[PDB]
RNA sequence: GGCCAGAACCAGCCCUACUGCAUUAUCCUGUCGGGGAUCAAAAUCCGGCGGGCAACGAAGUGCAAGAAUCUUGGGUCUUGGUGAAAUGAGCGGAGUAUUUGAGCUGCGCACGGCGCGCCGCACGCACUGGUUUCUUCUCCGUGAUGCUCCAUGUUGGCGA
RNA sequence: UGCAAGGCCGGAAAGAAAAGAAUUAGAGGCACCAAGUGGGCCUUCUUCGGUAAGCGGAGCAGGCGAUGCGGAAUGAACCGCUUAGGGAUAUGUGGCGUCAAAACUUAUGGGCUCAUUCUCGAUACGUGAAAAGGGUGUUGGUGGAUACAGUUGGACCCAACCGAAUCCACCGGCCCCGAAAAUGGAUGACGCUUAAGCCCAAUUAGUGAUUGCCCAUUAUUCCUUUGGUAAGGGCGGAAACAAAUGGAGAAAGUGUAGCCCUUCCGAUGUA
RNA sequence: CGACGUCGCUUUUUGAUCCUUCGAUGUCGGCUCUUCCUAACCUAGCGCCGCAGAAGACGCUAAGGGUUGGAUUGUUCACCCACUGACAGGGAACGUGAGCUGGGUUUAGACCGUCGUGAGACAGGUUGGUUUUACCCUACUUAGCUGGAAAUUGCGAGAA
C-alpha cells in the first residue's frame, strides 16, 4: 500500500506548471543569498539535486549558512507541543528571496522620508480621509430593483 | 367560499309548504307529507303570497352547496306526491318456472322463483298500497301506490332484491321481478 | 388585527470606487416584519441581480411607506414561491383588504396555508389596487354587489374576559363558578 | 423577655405609572378629464392642475436620557436597621436667585440651489453671543481623638 | 574608498502617522521528580469496504467515558445549560385542555383537513415506518379553447329550439387507496374535530406603539462558607473611666476557636 | 397472467455482524397442552370469469369453529396409502427436558473405509453408552377465615 519514502505523495507537488517547464534561468544563478536573509523554500522539479523534503516546500525561514552551491535555512516545524527550528541543506536553486518584510521595510523608509520632510520645511502629502464617513449623495442614475417574470423564465433551461 | 347560494321552487295552487327548524311539511290533496332535514343546516323560507319555496346556504364551499339542490328535489318530490301520487308497476320475468306472487292485505308472497320451494314474504307498510293487476289486462304485474317516492320505491326495490338469482350465471338466468314503469296515480 | 408585514422602501448602491466613481442608486420595495429583514432582503436582491454585496455597498434610506386611508379595496398581488419539487411557481391572486400591507400579509398567510410556503421562499413581484371591473375571480367579485348583505350565523360569541364563567345556570345567566 | 404577631418610619435594592426628538408625500384634500356600475348616482380605479399637517389618544416608525421629590405608587416573611459616626437633589443651615432647555434673533464661518458670487439657510460651529416670552430650585456643611466585635424603637398576645 | 564577517563610534526613533488600520479574564521563558492511562465509544460535516447493519475502518472538531441539572413521556451521547449552599427576580430548551406549572379552552388573527377494528394527525435526533403508482374527496395555481356556448328536449352523423357560463391539458396543499404477524396496548394516557390537528402570524389587538404567561444546580443580585499567583488597612494600647449599680478583645501572623477588619475572583469531577 | 424494467413488504430460510450471556440461560425432534397471527384450505356472506349446467379460476369482508389415520425415516422436511367439508401456512427463547422421552447430536469402549511414519484425524459409516432438586415467591387451580366508602382515621353530613 502507501509507502513512506523521501518523495512519496509528490506527484502534483514536484511537477512543473503547464508550459512552464525547464531548468532554472540565469537570474536565479545571479541572485545573491546572504546569511540572515529570509528565503522561500520552493523545490524546483527540474534540478533534483539538493532538493528539500516535501514538508519544506512553501515554508520560509532565515539563511544561517551559505556554501559554494548550497544554502542553509532555519525553518519552524510544529512537533507535538512545540515548534522546532530545523536547518535544512538545499542547493541555491530551491530558494527564493522573500518579500515577506517588504511592506515593513517600505513603512520604515516612508517614516524616515516623512521625518526628513517634516524637520526641514517641506510639504508633507495630504492625509487620507476615511471613506466610511457620511455625505450627501446626488445620484445621476436611479433604477428600480425588483423581481420580474422574465427572471424566472430565463433560469429554466431546455 | 360563496357568500350566498340559493335555490327557488314554485308551489302550485292546491298545496301548502311549511318549514319550521329545517322540518318541511307539504299538505296538498290526497294527503300530507313531512321531512326531517335537521341534518342539513340550510336557510329554508316559504313565501306564501308569491307561492315560492327558497333554500339558502350562507358562506358555503362545494359540499354544503350540493345540499340545497338535494333539498329542492326532496321538497319538489313531496309536492308531486300530494298532488299526483306515485305508482310503480313491477313485472315478474321468468324463462321456465312461473313466479306465483300472492298479494294479501299489505302482504306479498312469492313462490316458485326458479323452482324453489322457499316462499319469499314481504310486508308492505300501510303508507304504500300494493295491488295485483288483472292477468287479462296485463300478465304478472304488481303495482305499488303511495305519496312518498322514497317509500313507493324501496318496496319495489325490496321485492326486486329478494328475487335474486344465486350461484348461477346472471347474464343467463334473467329471471326476476323488475320495475317497468314509474308513473303517477293521477 | 393589524398586518404583521410593513411596507419598506430600501434605497442603496454599491460603494463608489475607482471602477465605479458614480454607482447606480436602486430603489427596492419589500414587505418585512422589521427594517433589519428589509435590509437583508434588499441586499439579497442586489447580490443576485446586480452582483453587489452588502459588504461592498451602502444603504441610502430604509424608511416605511405610509399606508393610504382604510378603504375596502381589491388588491392584485403578483407573487412567487420556491419548492424543491416544482421550482419557482408564480401566481397572481386577488384579495379584499384595506391596505397594501394587509393584502400582502394576507397573501403570505394564503401561500403558507395552501402551499406550505415560508417567508424566505416567497418573492412578491407586484401589489396594486384594481377596479371592480378588472377582477377575474368570482370569490372576490361577489363583494362588489351594491346591496350585499348576509346574516351572522354559527357564531361563537365568547364573553368578556372579566365576565367569563366556568359553570353557569342552564337557562339563566347566573354564574355558579367564575 | 433572647417568644409570637401588626403597623410606623430609615437606607439600599426590585417592580411598575407619568414622554420627548426626528419622520411621513407609493400620502391627505379640492377640482377637471377619463373609467365604472346603477333606476339614477356615488364609490373602487387611472391621469392633469391648485393647495397641504390624516396631527400628538395622528401613525402599532426610528431613537428615547421622562430625579416615584414636587405630584404620600407597590414589595422586601427576598436585605439590614430604629440612628452606637444618617455625606442626602433626600438630613441641617441659609437665598430668592443662576442657568439649561424651548421660543425669537446679530455678525462671521460651515451647509444647500444655481455658478466664478448671487440666492437660500430647516436655525449646525465661534462670540460658552443677544432677549427673558415659559421651564427649572442653588449655595454651603459635620474625620475616625472609633484598631475590632457586641450592645439603644412602638402596639398588642403569651409568660406573675 | 567595493563586497563578506566580528565589533566600535555616532544619528533617528508617528516606539509606529493617516487610509475601517486589531483584540486580549496576554506574567513570558526554564527545570526537576512522579502517578494513572496506553480495550474506548457516540455525533454535525468529509470519507473507504459492504445490499445493508444498533456493521467494520479513517479526517477536522465537539461530546460521553468522568456529570449531574432543566427539556424531548422513557433513553450514556439529542436539546438547553454545564454543577460551593441558600433566597429573590429573570430567562434557555420545552411548553400553556386535564393528568401537569402556565391562554380558568387567549385574540376583538388568516387559511386548510373528515381519516369505519395496527381505530387520520399531532414522532426534531428517531428512517424510533414506508415507496412507485393512483383518486370525478375538497381548494389553490399555470397554459389554452368555447361562448347568443356546454347540458336537456325535438329533427336525423349533422345542424336548428335553449339561454348562460362551460372544459382540455398540466402542476401543488391537506385527506384517501396502495398498507399483511403473531400476549392486550399505546401521538405518554385520556381525549380532541367553532381542534386540544397542519402551515403562517400575534400578545390583550386598525386604540392611540414596539416585555401575555409557566418551568433550571443557567443569568443578575443578596446572605453565608471555602481556597486564592489573592488586593489593601490596623497592630509605638489616643486620653479618660473602682465595687455596692456600656462590655470585651487587639497574637507582625502559611496552617487553629482562623490576630482583627474591608475588598475581588473561583468552587462539580472517574483513574 | 405479465416478459424487459421498476417500487415495496415480511422475519416462518440462510447469510452478515459480534450488542447480551463462558463463577453455565440444559443444546434437535416427537409426544402433551394452551394461546395468538392472517398472507383464507374447509365452514358464513358477496363480486367477477374465456359464467349454459356440473366442476372450477380470480377477488373482497371475515381467524367465530375445524384442519385426520397410517407405511419408510431420529428426522423438520420428503414420499406414498386411505378417509374427509378440508386435511392452510406460521409465531409464542427455532413455545413447551425441576413436563416426559433420549431415536439423533454429543465424551470415555470397539469395528470399518480413507488419511497420517506415528500417536492419532475424519458436516464419513457402525454398535453400546447415569436425563438430578420444589417444601420458597409469584402465576394458575380449587379450598377457608375476615375487615372495609376519609377504602382502617373526621365527628368530612351527597339515597337511581
Ligand atoms: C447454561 C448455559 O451455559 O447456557 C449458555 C448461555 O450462553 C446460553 N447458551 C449457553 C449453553 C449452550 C447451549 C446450547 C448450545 O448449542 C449446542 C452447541 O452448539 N454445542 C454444544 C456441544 C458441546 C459438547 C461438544 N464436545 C454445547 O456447547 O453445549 C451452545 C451453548
Ligand atoms: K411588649
Ligand atoms: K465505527
Ligand atoms: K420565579
Ligand atoms: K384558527
Ligand atoms: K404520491
Ligand atoms: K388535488
Ligand atoms: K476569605
Ligand atoms: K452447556
Ligand atoms: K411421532
Ligand atoms: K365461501
Ligand atoms: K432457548
Ligand atoms: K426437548
Ligand atoms: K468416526
Ligand atoms: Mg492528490
Ligand atoms: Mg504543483
Ligand atoms: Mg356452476
Ligand atoms: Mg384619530
Ligand atoms: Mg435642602
Ligand atoms: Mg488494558
Ligand atoms: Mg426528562
Ligand atoms: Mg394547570
Ligand atoms: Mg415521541
Ligand atoms: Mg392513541
Ligand atoms: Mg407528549
Ligand atoms: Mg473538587
Ligand atoms: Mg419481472
Ligand atoms: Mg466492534
Ligand atoms: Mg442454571
Ligand atoms: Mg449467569
Ligand atoms: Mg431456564
Ligand atoms: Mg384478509
Ligand atoms: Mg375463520
Ligand atoms: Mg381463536
Ligand atoms: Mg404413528
Ligand atoms: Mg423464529
Ligand atoms: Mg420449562
Ligand atoms: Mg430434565
Ligand atoms: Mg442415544
Ligand atoms: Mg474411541
Ligand atoms: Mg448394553
Ligand atoms: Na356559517
Ligand atoms: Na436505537
Ligand atoms: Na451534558
Ligand atoms: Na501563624
Ligand atoms: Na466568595
Ligand atoms: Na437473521
Ligand atoms: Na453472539
Ligand atoms: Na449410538
Ligand atoms: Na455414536
Ligand atoms: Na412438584
Amino acid at each position: 500500500v502507501h509507502s513512506y519514502g523521501y518523495k512519496s505523495g509528490t506527484r502534483h507537488l514536484f511537477a512543473k506548471k503547464f508550459r512552464k517547464h525547464g531548468v532554472p534561468s540565469v537570474s536565479t544563478i545571479l541572485t545573491n543569498i546572504k546569511v540572515g536573509d529570509y528565503v522561500d523554500v520552493v523545490a524546483d522539479s527540474a534540478v533534483r539535486e539538493g532538493m528539500p523534503h516535501k514538508y519544506y516546500h512553501g515554508r520560509t525561514g532565515i539563511v544561517w549558512n551559505v556554501t559554494p552551491r548550497g544554502v542553509g535555512v532555519i525553518i519552524n516545524k510544529p512537533v507535538r507541543t512545540r515548534t522546532l527550528r530545523k536547518r535544512i541543506c538545499v542547493r541555491f536553486e530551491h530558494v527564493r528571496k522573500s518579500r515577506c518584510q517588504e511592506a515593513f521595510k517600505a513603512k520604515e523608509h516612508q517614516f524616515q522620508a516623512y521625518l526628513a520632510a517634516k524637520k526641514a520645511g517641506k510639504a508633507l502629502p495630504p492625509l487620507q480621509k476615511s471613506s466610511r464617513l457620511g455625505g450627501i449623495v446626488r445620484p445621476k442614475n436611479v433604477e428600480v430593483l425588483a423581481r420580474r417574470v422574465a427572471d424566472y423564465e430565463a433560469m429554466v433551461p431546455y | 367560499v360563496k357568500v350566498k347560494s340559493l335555490c327557488t321552487l314554485q308551489i302550485p295552487e292546491g298545496v301548502t309548504v311549511d318549514v319550521k327548524g329545517r322540518k318541511v311539511t307539504v299538505t296538498g290533496k290526497r294527503g300530507t307529507l313531512t321531512k326531517d332535514l335537521t341534518h342539513l343546516q340550510l336557510d329554508l323560507r316559504v313565501d306564501k303570497k308569491n307561492r315560492t319555496f327558497t333554500v339558502i346556504r350562507w358562506f358555503g364551499s362545494k359540499i354544503p352547496i350540493a345540499c340545497l339542490n338535494t333539498t329542492k328535489a326532496h321538497v319538489q318530490n313531496m309536492i308531486t306526491g300530494v298532488t299526483k301520487g306515485y305508482r310503480f308497476k313491477v313485472r315478474c320475468a321468468y324463462a321456465h318456472f312461473p313466479i306465483n306472487v300472492s298479494v294479501d292485505g299489505q302482504n306479498i308472497e312469492v313462490r316458485n322463483f326458479l323452482g324453489e320451494k322457499r316462499v319469499r314474504r314481504q310486508l308492505v307498510p300501510n303508507t304504500v298500497k300494493v295491488s295485483q293487476t288483472d292477468p287479462s289486462k296485463v300478465k304478472d304485474e304488481i303495482v305499488f301506490d303511495g305519496n312518498d317516492l322514497e317509500q313507493v320505491s324501496r318496496e319495489a326495490a325490496v321485492l326486486h332484491q329478494m328475487c335474486l338469482v344465486k350461484k348461477k350465471d346472471i347474464r343467463k338466468f334473467l329471471d326476476g321481478i323488475y320495475v317497468q314503469t314509474k308513473t303517477n296515480i293521477e | 388585527v393589524k398586518p404583521h408585514l410593513r411596507h419598506y422602501q430600501v434605497v442603496g448602491r454599491e460603494s463608489p470606487s475607482e471602477k465605479n466613481p458614480e454607482p447606480t442608486v436602486y430603489k427596492f420595495e419589500v414587505f418585512a416584519p422589521n427594517f433589519v429583514v428589509a435590509k437583508s432582503r434588499f441586499w439579497r436582491m442586489m447580490r443576485v441581480k446586480n452582483k453587489v454585496k452588502a459588504t461592498h455597498g451602502d444603504v441610502l434610506s430604509c424608511k416605511v411607506v405610509k399606508d393610504a386611508k382604510l378603504v375596502a379595496r381589491n388588491y392584485l398581488v403578483d407573487i412567487a414561491y420556491y419548492s424543491q419539487r416544482c421550482g419557482y411557481t408564480r401566481m397572481v391572486k386577488e384579495f379584499r383588504d384595506v391596505s397594501k400591507t394587509g393584502a400582502v400579509s394576507q397573501a403570505y398567510h394564503d401561500l403558507a396555508s395552501r402551499h406550505r410556503a415560508r417567508y424566505h421562499n416567497i418573492e412578491v413581484l407586484n401589489v396594486k389596487s384594481i377596479p371592480d371591473h378588472e377582477v377575474k375571480h368570482l370569490s372576490i367579485a361577489q363583494y362588489h354587489a351594491p346591496n350585499l348583505s348576509f346574516p351572522l350565523l354559527q357564531r361563537r360569541t365568547k364573553a368578556t374576559r372579566k365576565d367569563r364563567a366556568i359553570f353557569v345556570k342552564k337557562n339563566t345567566k347566573r354564574a355558579v363558578v367564575a
